[PDB]
């Protein structure tokens, strides 16, 4: 969990 | 000032960290919807407490085997059998009618014929079991759903429909809760009027109150509207006063500079952030104020309203969650589809959506809100985009590609 | 790489 | 003996290992196909040579703007030009000519109006152009897709037609490789008859010899027939010192105990393993022999047809691959979805199969060969399932779920 946007790995 | 730049990860966590857990109370199961249970919860009588049919058809001996029997009676909801069932006698029994002395199994209705019943008809007297019944067959025995003494809820669960009724049927009326953080909104700014009012000179109608009232009421908690309030120590002072005597968290926007004075020099307060680096909310502001041992927690909020609704969501929300005993209070975040291409901020950047779930597709689309179809330019937000920051390898991001929502509405 | 057969994660 | 079980992942890598790479040649350019460059490639021309046209239409000079203009002549592909063009003159240009002296730029001749030709037509005289042509538009200037001195192709590079073209382009005709492999066959065993014989009592025809040098020819590298070998010391120690000497590897299938008595004792070879714990091939074994400095690589294979080409092309084609110099010579394992319920062995476990994509599918079907429709049941394998070996949590793998399958075949 992160309040920060991740990208996506897959 | 300017305060330094918080990143959102610390404004995050400092905001979860300081916030406090609220004291308990005793409430009627009634009202126990969004709750958290400050205690565990025992059953004291088993569910069935007799043991009771599965079926319609008739309570056997299941020695007996098939064949032809006397019925002796009839067991029914709600009543107590007292007759014993001897052997070549049956008794008829509903679904969840108490098994009578004697019998030991169950024969549904569909595996006998009847004989003989009563010349009006009213009463069967005689029927044909035509199967060997497994003994306990079709009986739910004492206790088999709920144990007396079984725990049937622990300390921490956060309550439901589902957990009211098993209150409801362990007949514990009565429950020990945290308490709901009472939440006082106020606006700040000169050129704030009421809705209610007509336009001014100069001035414009304060939305932001209002939006963020039916935030924090949508989430279940009472609120306090503190209305406008001239942007000046004076009245600031006294409204933040009033608000601290009346609430557990206070919420104002605008005027984010009177407002950071007077909780440091005139209220005493510990402000813990008042820059994020985030887009929108940058100017927004935490502190805490301890009177009693007693923690306040108020948010200053940017007085733009699309950066109130935002930081509300982000940061105001979770806290809420925390006070009122959640464990876990972080907002449920999902992955989506973007609908439309978009250029990255340095900032962390977080937008209003609307989640849709298309024919077979395992991911939803997230559309941002106020660029739409006509139904879907009329739907409200149930999202909140979480747009990753800028770097060297992604400055852009184009429609189809995954991105974080976070939920903010019902789905 | 791997000679032996694995589950898939994902 | 029974020889310590050795696990696949130590049984492959030592193969890996083990193996050695073979001694370089030099060859002829177009018998490159599959072999690994053992020497860097240098180009000694640049491509193009000459300034060459990418179009049909007129060189001009880009001063000159739009406008008429008398054609002097024609430059065309493979004759170099003798005339220089001059302000308000072109040369007619085809693809690939090259360009002459006093010209800059090239127009197509869709950019052009022909204004007059000679009598009979054969011959143009003066042309409009239409356009204000970029200096050097529509030219290749030398140099512009290989220069001179340039490394084109490097050692390791594993050649397909593409890099044999490149060869033939900068006119490197003899070439630096490693050699291929030769391979040796046997089969072993009391009961074998030649494919060609009818059947004697007790007796089967062999068939491994057949499918191994099939497997290997398909790879493309050099085999041995040493034919079926009786199934003792003497003529075993005989075809294996037929094999040495003719090969650089041998395979041998069935026997697997006088195989591996006159490996140790009578060859003098170093037996790295003899018993794989995988399914099928568990009896496999491979030795080395060192000789003038030589390694040579011998595999014992299963006598069981199906363990032999499993086998084979798990451990024998790698080998192959680093013999002749692929720096990698590890196989490609791509994902595909199982078409049937498979229940999992705690032996790691290959089984041959067959690769199809469906329709906008991004995972291909696995399907095992054996069990089949009529079209997929004559169809030839290009896979080996890999299997993972049985543990607590995964005992049983589903339709539909995701497997490791290494590509044995063309696709
Ligand atoms: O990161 C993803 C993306 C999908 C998903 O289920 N995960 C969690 C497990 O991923 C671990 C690292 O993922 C990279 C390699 N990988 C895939 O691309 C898909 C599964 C997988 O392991």
């Amino acid at each position: 969990f992160n309040i920060v946007g991740t990208t996506y790995p897959c | 000032s300017p305060f330094p730049l918080t990143s959102m990860d610390k404004a995050f966590i400092t905001v979860l960290e300081m916030t406090p857990v609220l004291g308990t109370e005793i409430i009627n199961y009634r009202d126990g919807m969004g709750r958290v249970l400050a205690q565990d919860v025992y059953a004291k009588d088993n569910l069935p407490p007799f043991p009771a049919s599965v079926k319609d058809g008739y309570a056997v001996r299941a020695a007996d085997g098939p064949g032809d029997r006397f019925i002796i009676g009839e067991s029914q909801a709600g009543e107590q059998p007292t007759q014993t069932v001897m052997p070549g006698q049956v008794m008829r029994v509903t679904t969840g009618a108490p098994i009578p002395c004697g019998a030991d199994a169950v024969v549904q209705v569909e595996d006998t014929e009847l004989i003989r019943e009563s010349d009006d008809g009213t009463e069967e007297l005689e029927v044909r079991i035509l199967v060997q019944a497994r003994p306990g067959q079709d009986i739910r025995p004492i206790g088999h759903d709920i144990k007396r003494g079984e725990c049937v809820l622990a300390k921490g669960t956060h309550m439901g429909p589902s957990e009211i009724g098993l209150l409801a049927t362990v007949g514990v009326t009565e429950v020990e809760v945290n308490k709901f953080p009472v939440v006082a909104v106020m606006s700040t700014g000169n050129e704030l009027l009421n809705p209610e009012d007509d336009l001014l000179p100069g001035k414009i109608r304060d939305s932001n109150r209002s939006t963020l009232l039916a935030t924090i009421q949508e989430h279940g908690y009472p609120t306090i509207n503190l209305g406008i309030v001239g942007d000046n120590p004076d009245d600031l002072l006294n409204a933040l006063n009033e608000g601290i005597s009346r609430a557990d968290v206070i919420i104002t926007s605008g005027g984010v500079d009177y407002l950071k004075q007077v909780l440091d020099i005139d209220l005493h307060a510990q402000i813990h952030f008042g820059r994020v680096f985030m887009k929108p909310g940058l100017p927004t502001t935490f502190a805490t104020l301890d009177i009693d041992g007693v923690r306040k927690i108020i948010f200053a909020l940017p007085g733009n309203p699309v950066s109130a609704v935002v930081t509300c969501n982000l940061f105001v929300v979770p806290a809420l969650r925390k006070m009122q005993g959640i464990l876990d209070p972080r907002p449920t975040i999902i992955k989506a589809r973007l609908s439309c291409d978009v250029k990255l901020d340095p900032r962390p950047e977080y937008h209003r959506c609307i989640l849709t779930w298309h024919h077979q597709e395992p991911l939803p689309w997230a559309q941002s809100t106020g660029n739409q179809s006509r139904l879907m330019s009329m739907r409200s937000a149930n999202g909140l985009l979480m747009l990753p920051p800028k770097t060297e390898q992604y400055v852009e991001l184009h429609k189809g590609e995954v991105v974080d929502v976070m939920v903010i509405g019902r789905l």
